[PDB]
């Protein structure tokens, strides 16, 4: 009568972490705080 | 112990009586036991409820 399912294993508990673990490298950049931002209105900025 | 009664009988004036000793029995009972086992894993018993 161990911890095999069918044997008694049935009666533990589950224990779960909810919390989800992001695995993706992801990329860091720098360049928006030196690059000059402006505010666009149609599609097509000119200079 | 176990017995029963006495065998009486009408019998007539200046007559013989007949022979009426009981008998006995000794009923017996001997006594028996039972038996029954579960066999559990350490780690059973500090995990499972």
């Amino acid at each position: 009568m161990g911890l095999t399912k069918a044997d008694g294993g049935y009666l533990v508990p589950f224990q779960l972490d909810p919390t989800v673990i992001i695995t993706s490298n992801g990329s860091l950049n720098d360049i928006r705080r030196f690059a000059r931002q402006v505010v666009a209105t149609g599609d097509v900025w000119h200079g | 112990v176990s017995s029963a009664a006495v065998q009486w009988s009408w019998d007539a004036e200046f007559e013989e009586v007949s022979d009426d000793s009981p008998e006995f029995g000794q009923p017996e009972i001997p006594v028996k036991k039972a038996q029954g086992f579960v066999p559990i894993s350490i780690e059973a018993l500090q995990d499972e409820a």
